[PDB]
């Protein structure tokens, strides 16, 4: 009767069964038959994926460097010194993570000139010194390129030009000295010379692309560089594009294109026209978002519904190094929305101290508030036991939101006062 | 034998279980060790779902069943007694949820006759008990409670105290409390084409666009939305369809993220993702 009893039970309520729901501390629970209780305390994966992020120390040091002023109420990030640069220490010079933060550094963050100047020079200066670093980065990545087809070129000029996309004009003047070519070699040592040498030499392209019954293929694209116009012009390197890395032909503008005339975005900009690139690569959109100075939000959405090369963590800290620094402007909202899911990317990894920081940096105080407060009082037991974690609460946690989800735990613990 | 619901405490402490057998199990997990600590057997007929009130006021807990009557379980001291009872309803219990800490203690079940009590605690062991005939037409399921949102003066303000509820009608249909004193149908949604499994009210992150899931017979998920306060707009979007039934549904905290319980007897997860449609995170188990 029971058989027949429990199948009775069972059509009516039309049961079939599976459940699950959230755990409050974000986790999932689901039926485990294996499990004792039935119930399976699911570890939530994280989409969180990095090493640095777990260590402790990394969050402390990170704080260090906040200034945090109150809100009215609650806190706020009010000066921030975070630099792409700070990661940097926490990464592998192989991995190619450290190069996406590499490269944003070279060209976002601040660069210091020492030297005492006049003082408009200085913007002069100091462009000239983040151009070097950045233009001297890009032939680390393009050399192992560069120097494997040199090594095969079975020609003595075409390599002079594979120099210069290496960007060593010396020796490229050299090789073309020992080759006999002389004339090349005097007109090579002009490259890194903005000097409107380049219209005479545009001239001689035209010359000859108007007859010119017959010039070395490899010597015109020597000249196509000192012309200064590598592939915005006729008797383009534009071919060169299925050849060489995207990024290898940007080293070339960047290195001839006209740096005196255009700046150091507009430059890149220029070039990004000429080339529509892979959407995923990561490096390249970061050059967009560079480039894109005057809408970098603007960009900055269509990344974002486009690939997912920026992970969750870089968007947040993209954005708010970029906000600090008065680099770039951005939304409030979008900047906290960007923050938000930071925040809670890292709840999930159960870092609440961390979760709790990047909450912090809310431009919308009533959700500050919410989010930072629900979390007080839930985790509060966690987030006492170390002088790190001491010093989380130390941020700017209100004292009465301290003691008052403490209080709550008291009652849960059947030990009060 | 197999379990139905099963909720961890608030402060992650506890962890209450009930099965078909009549019984709700609470056990421990201190460090990630299941460890039974009583087995509160009181029901005529096997247990539905459970929920653990807010320890504000103490430590209870309440789990609803198909013999009609729903339970809450006090505690002092270990002892874990039922300090209250009731069995307001005709027909069996399919859910039970607790309303926000801040509108006090009260606790909302939906039973299978197509009626929904409310329980509000007084002073002291009394309960009164605003009741809603006829809510649903074959009876109802989901009971999930909509955020406790906040609207100079001493008071502790009046909240729109809202709570959704889906059903063997296939209306997930919403409520509110009249300021007179009776809960009244805001408005019903009908997307589904089978019987509403379960409806959860996703909590609020602050932000203001409230949403809410849905599961049925049908096998679709969808995420009903609001766009703006104050405007009875619930614009219903199709998560995905599964060609079996989709027993829960349940809301991530931070990330919004939807436990998706059904089908195959397997789990998913979804994460909206920044273009507005829904995808599956992964596959649990």
């Amino acid at each position: 009767g029971e058989q027949l009893n429990g199948s009775h039970e069972l059509e009516n309520h039309q049961i079939a069964d599976s459940m699950e729901f959230g755990f409050l501390p974000n986790p999932v629970a689901v039926k485990p038959l294996e499990s004792p209780f039935k119930v399976h305390l699911e570890k939530l994966s994280l989409r969180q994926r990095e090493d640095m992020k777990l260590y402790q120390t990394p969050l402390e040091l990170k704080l260090k460097h906040s200034t945090v002023h109150v809100d009215e109420l609650c806190p706020l990030i009010v000066p921030n010194v975070a630099v792409i640069h700070d990661y940097a220490d926490w990464a592998q010079i192989v991995k190619h993570w450290s190069l996406t933060w590499t490269l944003c550094e070279a060209l976002w963050g601040h660069l210091k000139e020492l030297d005492s100047q006049l003082n408009e020079p200085r913007e002069y200066i100091q462009i000239l010194e983040r151009r070097r670093a950045f233009s001297r980065w890009l032939s680390c990545t393009a050399t192992p390129q560069i120097e494997e087809e040199v090594s095969l070129k079975n020609s003595p000029v075409e390599a002079v030009f594979s120099y210069l996309t290496g960007k060593r004009i010396s020796e490229a003047c050299s090789l073309a000295q020992q080759s006999g070519d002389h004339r090349l070699a005097l007109l090579l040592s002009q490259f890194v010379g903005s000097q409107s040498v380049r219209e005479l030499l545009t001239m001689q392209l035209v010359d000859w692309h108007q007859l010119q019954a017959f010039i070395q293929d490899e010597r015109l694209r020597i000249f196509a560089l000192l012309a200064g116009k590598p592939v915005q012009l006729s008797e383009k390197q534009i071919n060169v594009c299925s050849q060489l890395d995207w990024k290898r032909s940007l080293a070339i503008h960047l290195w001839y294109l006209l740096p005196p005339t255009a700046s150091i975005s507009r430059a890149l900009s220029m070039y990004e026209e000429a080339f529509q690139n892979p959407l995923r690569d990561v490096c390249f959109h970061l050059l967009k978002l560079y480039s894109d100075r005057h809408d970098l939000n603007q960009l900055l959405e269509p990344r974002s519904i486009t690939a997912d090369p920026l992970d969750y963590r870089l968007s947040w800290h993209l954005w708010e190094v970029l906000r600090a620094l008065n680099y770039t402007h951005l939304s409030a909202q979008c900047e906290g929305v960007l923050q938000a899911s930071y925040a809670g990317q890292l709840e999930s990894e159960g870092l609440w101290e961390w979760a709790i920081f990047v909450l912090l940096h809310i431009d919308n105080s009533g959700i500050r508030e919410k989010a930072v407060r629900e979390l007080l009082t839930r985790h509060c037991q966690l987030l006492e036991t170390p002088k790190e974690t001491f010093l989380t609460q130390k941020l700017r946690v209100p004292a009465k939101w301290i003691h008052e989800a403490k209080a709550v735990r008291a009652h849960m613990e059947s030990d009060k006062h | 034998d197999m379990i139905h619901d099963a909720q961890m405490d608030y402060y992650g402490t506890r962890l209450a279980t009930c099965s078909s057998d009549r019984s709700v199990k609470i056990f421990d997990v201190r460090n990630g060790g299941q460890i039974l600590i009583a087995d509160l057997r009181g029901h005529e007929g096997p247990v539905w779902q459970v929920a653990w009130a807010h320890p504000m006021y103490g430590n209870i807990l309440a789990s609803c069943s198909y013999d009609r009557k729903v339970i809450i379980w006090r505690e002092e001291n270990g002892t874990w007694e039922k300090s209250h009872e009731h069995a307001g309803h005709d027909s069996s219990v399919n859910s039970v949820c607790w309303a926000p800490h801040d509108y006090g203690l009260i606790l909302a079940c939906g039973s299978s006759d197509g009626a929904i009590s409310l329980l509000t605690y007084t002073g002291e062991g009394q309960w009164e008990v605003k009741k809603i005939n006829n809510a649903h037409t074959i009876g109802c399921n989901a009971v999930s409670w909509a955020p406790a949102v906040v609207p100079p003066s001493g008071q502790k303000p009046n909240y729109i105290k809202r709570f959704a509820s889906g059903g063997c009608d296939n209306l997930i249909k919403l409520w509110k409390e009249e300021e007179d004193g009776q809960w009244k149908e805001e408005q019903k949604l009908e997307a589904h084409s089978d019987w509403v499994r379960d409806v959860a009210w996703a909590p609020s992150i602050g932000l203001p666009t409230s949403t809410i899931a849905s599961c049925s017979q049908d096998g679709r998920v969808f995420i009903w939305t609001c766009d703006d306060a104050s405007s009875n707009t619930w614009s219903p979007k199709l998560l995905h369809k599964f060609n079996d039934v989709v027993w829960h549904v349940s809301w991530s905290i931070t990330a919004n993220i939807l436990a998706v319980s059904g089908g195959d007897n397997k789990v998913t997860l979804w994460k909206e993702s920044v273009d507005g449609q829904w995808v599956c995170i992964s596959d649990v188990n």
